[PDB]
């Protein structure tokens, strides 16, 4: 009756970006990234793999409001080091970890 | 009112287990065990059939 | 071998118990829900009822069929009819099925086996009423009396558990870690003795007890996780893990693509 | 071929209009349902 159409939790509508990055004035070298159409599934995963990279000085996230499947992530790192890269790497590291996993899950499997 | 495809609680199918159940009753005289063997472990999927009230039977005795 | 490691446990056709070690909890949980909610499947979405003398109403039946598990082997090579440049739907983007059931023998039953697959498969095992039943006719839809008819026509589509529950192939998933509360990420309730009043979990048999003389290890983090992935059929439990890893990747892909588009 | 109303008892497809009585081709029983549509109906599983 008043509930949106289910498929609005992942499909982006007419000109709208998945990612929105804003600079932080509060402190030097900091940003707040607005993620569209997402949740804890992908969020918490990025947050985690950042406290592994001892080059990240800060990494938190939050859900503005539960009705809308979105979330803001605020990250702050050391001097002259762009977070995006550490995000790429650790994200790639996930894929590598997963590439390995996949493989390691295939050989393991085969022995049945 | 007929059996519920997939259990609300967890999701596991439960459509097939109907005829199977009503038989393991009539003859083999089981409950707990029948279920256990039907592969219905945890109470979540479990409660669905054992709590199902097949109304459809009386309805079917109706004309159109 | 090295960094992350897999350790499959007892696995069958409708389950895959297993141990995932050398990984952060964060990522286990992440993967957890991805199977539960974001794995492509295939369920009926549009129903063009032609005749129905059943005691059940139209949309009552429509619901039922939505949950029934269909094949999804080559499910990955299809597009949503909405994205398909064909007005509405077609073989190149949808799968149509028929169903007619007339009551003649003055209680006639309607099992899922009576469904044909009139539309074009694009030549790939998929869109088939997954039967694992011994005889060949899983999930008895309904019964009917004397002169009651029933003519349907189903159309199936892709979709995921997010869009609707009628999709997800998971259906319950076990998850536990550190059965003997050593990391103390919990404070057990009790009246006198915790150990005796609190049931030992069947997973407690794969790890050594605490052992008192040892002080509290603190720098330790949640490593090794005992799971279990139940399946309903449609996709082999293994793919139901791979595709997840992959869908997650596909997401992770655009996460890297969209990224560039912001550079 | 073709049908308008049916009877609660002698399920016989009828068809009528004003003053042409309100009974059936046998059974007096003046019930009568107004039979399905031709254009198939599409439903949602929600
Ligand atoms: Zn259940
Ligand atoms: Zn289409
Ligand atoms: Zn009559």
């Amino acid at each position: 009756m008043n509930a949106p159409d289910r498929f609005e939790l992942f499909i982006l509508p007419d000109d709208v970006p998945k990612l929105k990055i804003t600079p932080d004035s509060r402190v030097p070298n900091c940003i707040i990234i607005k993620f569209e159409r997402e949740d804890h599934t992908l969020a918490n995963l990025l947050r985690e793999e950042l406290a592994l990279y001892p080059d990240v000085t800060f990494v938190a996230y939050k859900v503005e409001h539960p009705l809308f499947a979105n979330f803001v992530m605020r990250l702050q790192t050391e001097e002259g080091t762009r977070p995006k890269q550490a995000l790429e790497r650790a994200c790639a590291s996930i894929i590598n970890k997963l590439k390995t996993l996949d493989h390691k899950f295939n050989e393991e499997w085969n022995i049945k | 009112m007929i059996i519920p495809v997939r259990c609300f609680s967890c999701g596991k199918v439960v459509g097939d287990k109907w005829d199977a159940y009503l038989r393991l009753l009539e003859e083999g005289k089981q409950e707990g065990d029948a279920l256990d063997e039907l592969k219905l472990k945890r109470y979540c999927c479990r409660r669905m059939v054992l709590t199902h009230v097949d109304l459809i039977e009386k309805f079917l005795r109706y004309n159109p | 071998s090295k960094e992350p490691k897999v350790n499959i446990i007892n696995a069958q056709d409708d389950e895959v118990e297993l141990m995932l070690s050398d990984v952060n909890l964060s990522l286990a949980n992440s993967l957890r829900r991805t199977m539960l909610a974001e794995v492509p499947t295939l369920a009926i979405d549009l129903v063009e009822i032609k005749m129905n003398t059943s005691v059940l109403a139209d949309e009552f039946i429509s619901h039922r069929l939505g949950l029934i598990p269909l094949v999804s082997e080559d499910v990955e090579e299809m597009k949503y009819s909405r994205d398909c440049t064909c007005e509405d739907y077609c073989d190149e983007c949808s799968v149509v099925l028929e169903l007619s059931a007339r009551h003649e023998g003055e209680t006639t039953d309607v099992y899922s086996s009576s469904l044909i697959k009139v539309s074009g498969p694009g030549n790939l095992n998929v869109g088939e009423p997954v039967r694992r039943d011994d005889y060949d006719q899983g999930i008895l839809l309904c019964k009917l009396r004397n002169h009651q008819e029933l003519n349907i026509r189903c159309i199936a589509k892709k979709g995921i558990a997010k869009e609707h529950a009628k999709w997800s192939p998971c259906s319950a998933i076990a998850f536990e870690y550190d059965p003997h509360n050593k990391l103390k990420h919990t404070d057990f309730w009790f009246e006198v003795d915790a150990k005796k009043e609190w049931p030992d979990s069947k997973y407690a048999t794969w790890e050594e007890p605490p052992k008192p003389g040892e002080v509290f290890d603190y720098k330790a983090k949640p490593n090794r996780f005992y799971m279990t992935v139940e399946t309903t059929g449609s996709l082999k439990a293994n793919q139901v893990f791979s595709r997840g890893i992959k869908t997650l990747q596909e997401k992770l892909a655009n996460v890297l693509f969209e990224l560039e588009n912001s550079r | 071929y073709g049908v308008k109303y049916t009877c609660g008892a002698c399920a016989h497809n009828f068809s009528l209009n004003k003053s042409d009585p309100v009974r059936c081709k046998e059974c007096g029983h003046r019930v009568i349902y107004k039979a399905r549509t031709k254009r198939m109906s599409k439903f949602l599983t929600t």
